[PDB]
């Protein structure tokens, strides 16, 4: 079944929300860091409103704005993931990833583009600088995996092309 | 996860996935799949999803740690009985009957099955048993709130000295009824589930049908007609005393009126006066089946029509003209009633019955428990105004039924809750005697964006102070864009979020550069201040804010009109708890779905409505 770092967190989903077992971005927020943001190997004040909602959004196929418990684990997967990939390139630990480096932070996280995609990435979501931080890296991974998965969800027998209609864009892009 | 979960699994029903003849496999497993692979490997089948053990069961009343579970054995039937049999043809009635542990209506709703082939092959699959292919495994196929499920399980069952706990044949020999009532639990979670069951839900579960009810201390006019007309249709009906044997009734005539009455149980039946059957039994249940559910050459069928929606705080959840301020935000439909009943004594009109079923909700452990009040009104005669013929009948029943007879015409259906803000799904059936028409009444994509024509004009002051902040390339950035709105709009909400700008950029660039130049911060500017009115001229009480449910209104002002789907989608994504939408996201959303739009309208250049993307372009537009 599940493991300890699952269940603690099962336990602050009862308390939140008994059987319903879902929670609010906000009420995610909180969550995360309490656990994200306190530990000396990582430089960052946690993630904000805004990367939580996105974190919901991306997660939930029913329209209700609330992250389900088995959607959840998932993510935290991801984020522990992720969270490991983002140490092995803050080396100064000074809080955020140098411009040149992210390509290959990407990369060590399974995600092969090409440097334009970056230049569109880094440039969409780095501070002014050029630099990205641990809440704006996480960010952009969440919505490059929920697109990776969406296109392979809408592409059953594997043809390297999906369709989509008005409607299912505006569905797909604007809940994210 | 995600919406395309969802856009999936429409694209699949859209092809048949969830009608009889295609079932939905449950958690996936693939019944043959799975049975020839317990064969090559010589075993017996063992469900992962639905193991034999305690949870199976309970988790309260039937609980491990309870001394109800203490000494239950899961058996199989070759070892409770020397030859089980799956089923026996033959059969002039049923043995059906529970254990120490089961419920009762069970009884009720299994044995109705019994007096028509064709309606248990539907449930119950006939090429099954413990002789040919046998690897300790059945499947069978469900209705569950509008489409097919099948569902499969090892033949492991619950046994406790020898003795079935549950449903079983009384000869102890055959075991359809005794699986098809595991496989019944396994979809609902477990043995205990079935606790808080009706025979009404089992019927419609088992047949796919819908179910009107009527006890007979209160029976409506015409009763008689409503029975012909049922049995003349092959519809299921079931009466009872309730405060326990269930009777159906398989017969009615003029000769006096008479209303003919069977026991499953016995091979025999008897006539007796409608006015005794009127007196005796307390309630008649009438399941009307679908018409592909038979095919005997002409038993005359219903015309059906289906439909689904939702209500979803803070966009859709109003319901129940008591509350005009939400009511007319609910997804509504449109019923078009032509050819009418024919004749016979009673004035004229058009037969149909209407329900709405609630699907199922995460805390739903029991059957028949934390349902919603439910309810639906009509009216004779877009979006419709809250400028919105029967309605009423608010219960707190996992489906609402009503019956008409109305004159030919178009009326307007607008499902509901009792009180707003109630996040919940549906869907409703239409059953009628001749053909209908339903269809959904709702406001269709649309965006009208005023494209301002900065040009010349710009002010001298304005052109002056924007060189004074653009640099040395004339042009700003999303970054420097902050920190200048910041300072004008804090002289409401108190500054744009970053995100909101590195948008406001997205759209307004054109120019390629990651930076916006003087005409493209007018216009900006320029639509900046619509956003400002619009949001002005909503809150009416200046509060410095919005609600969710004013959105509608504000999106149409500025030139787009989605369906409901979208409105629910902007609300979950862009309001806060306690339903209100700030201003920065209120803008957030209007760049964002303008952007949206101009891009989709750029890779659909023949206008056709769909775009074809590959893997790597469609990561670029998802996210940039």
């Amino acid at each position: 079944n599940e493991s300890e770092e699952e269940r603690q967190f099962r336990k602050l989903f009862v308390q939140l929300a008994g059987d319903d077992m879902e929670v609010s971005a906000t009420e995610l927020m909180n969550i995360l860091n309490k656990v994200v943001t306190r530990h000396p190997d990582l430089k960052t004040d946690g993630f904000g409103i805004d990367t939580c909602r996105s974190m919901v959004a991306v997660m939930d196929s029913d329209t209700t704005g609330k992250l389900g418990f088995e959607e959840f684990k998932y993510l935290w997967n991801n984020i522990k993931k992720w969270q490991g990939i983002y140490k092995r390139f803050d080396t100064d630990r000074s809080g955020t990833i140098g411009s040149n480096e992210l390509p290959g932070a990407f990369e060590a996280a399974g995600f092969h583009l090409n440097q334009h995609i970056y230049s569109m990435i880094i440039r969409r979501y780095s501070d002014e600088t050029g630099n990205m931080d641990f809440d704006n890296f996480i960010s952009c991974l969440v919505r490059l995996d929920a697109m990776f998965r969406a296109f392979r969800s809408l592409d059953k027998n594997g043809t390297g092309q999906i369709q989509v209609n008005i409607q299912e864009w505006l569905q797909l892009t604007m809940y994210s | 996860a995600g919406i395309a979960m969802k856009l999936a699994k429409d694209r699949e029903a859209a092809e048949g996935l969830g009608s009889h003849e295609r079932a939905i496999k449950y958690l996936n497993q693939d019944y043959e799949t799975l049975r020839n692979e317990c064969l090559e490997a010589g075993a017996l089948f063992q469900d992962p999803s639905f193991p034999a053990l305690p949870s199976s069961l309970g988790f309260k009343e039937l609980g491990p740690y309870s001394s109800k579970t203490r000494g239950i054995e899961w058996k199989r039937p070759t070892e409770i009985c020397a030859d089980p049999q799956f089923i026996i043809g033959g059969a002039t009635r049923t043995d059906i009957c529970q254990g120490a542990l089961g419920d009762s209506w069970l009884l009720a709703a299994i044995a109705s099955l019994t007096l028509n082939e064709e309606i248990l092959a539907r449930v119950v699959p006939l090429d099954q048993s413990f002789q040919e292919n046998y690897a300790g495994i059945f499947h069978f196929q469900f209705w569950q709130y509008g489409e097919w499920v099948e569902v499969v399980v090892d033949d492991r069952l619950p046994t406790k000295d020898g003795e079935l706990l549950f449903v079983h044949s009384a000869e102890g020999s055959e075991f359809w009824s005794a699986l098809l009532e595991k496989a019944y639990a396994k979809i609902n979670g477990c043995y205990e589930a079935l606790s808080g069951g009706a025979t009404t839900e089992g019927f419609e579960d088992f047949t796919g049908g819908i179910a009107e009810w009527y006890e007979l201390r209160k029976p409506p006019p015409n009763l008689f007609k409503i029975i012909q007309k049922a049995l003349e249709k092959g519809s299921l009906l079931g009466c009872s005393i309730d405060i326990g044997h269930a009777y159906s009734v398989t017969g009615a005539e003029e000769v006096q009126k008479l209303i003919r009455i069977r026991n499953p149980w016995g091979q025999g039946e008897f006539w007796m006066s409608f006015s005794d059957f009127l007196r005796h039994y307390s309630r008649l249940e009438i399941c009307n089946l679908t018409p592909d559910t038979l095919t005997c050459d002409s038993y005359k069928k219903w015309k059906l029509t289906k439909m689904d929606g939702n209500w979803r705080r803070g966009s859709t959840a109003g319901g129940c003209r008591n509350y005009p301020n939400t009511f007319w935000m609910n997804p509504q439909y449109l019923i078009k009633l032509e050819e009418e009943d024919e004749d016979d004594e009673d004035g004229r009109g058009c037969t149909f019955l209407v329900g709405l079923i609630q699907k199922h909700r995460r805390r739903q452990r029991k059957m028949g428990e934390d349902m919603h009040t439910i309810g639906f009104g009509i009216y004779e005669v877009s979006k419709n105004f809250f400028l919105t013929e029967r309605s009423d009948t608010f219960i707190n029943l996992r489906e609402v039924l009503n019956r008409f007879k109305l004159p030919p015409g178009e009326y307007v259906l607008v499902p509901s809750t009792f009180e707003p803000h109630k996040n919940g799904d549906f869907c409703i059936r239409v059953f009628s005697e001749k053909k209908a028409d339903y269809q959904t009444v709702d406001d269709e994509i649309e965006a009208n964006i005023e494209e301002i024509a900065n040009e010349e004009d710009i002010g001298d002051g304005f052109r002056r102070l924007f060189a004074q902040l653009a640099g040395e390339d004339a042009e700003i950035s999303a970054f420097e864009l902050q920190t200048i709105l910041r300072r004008v709009l804090a002289k409401k909400s108190d500054g744009f979020s970053i995100e909101t700008c590195k948008i406001m950029v997205d759209m307004l660039d054109e120019d390629g550069s990651g930076k916006l130049g003087l005409k493209e911060f007018y216009i900006l500017w320029t639509k900046i201040q619509k956003y400002q009115k619009i949001y002005r001229e909503i809150d009416v009480d200046r509060s410095g804010t919005m609600n969710s449910y004013e959105m509608r209104k504000a999106l149409e002002e500025a030139g787009f009109k989605l369906p409901c789907q979208l409105h629910q989608v902007i609300v979950a994504r862009f309001a806060d708890d306690e339903l209100i939408i700030d201003f920065d996201n209120f803008v957030r959303c209007l760049v964002r779905l303008e952007i949206l739009f101009k891009i989709f309208k750029q890779l659909d250049p023949e206008n056709t409505g769909t775009i074809q993307l590959d893997l790597i372009s469609w990561l670029s537009f998802s996210v940039l």
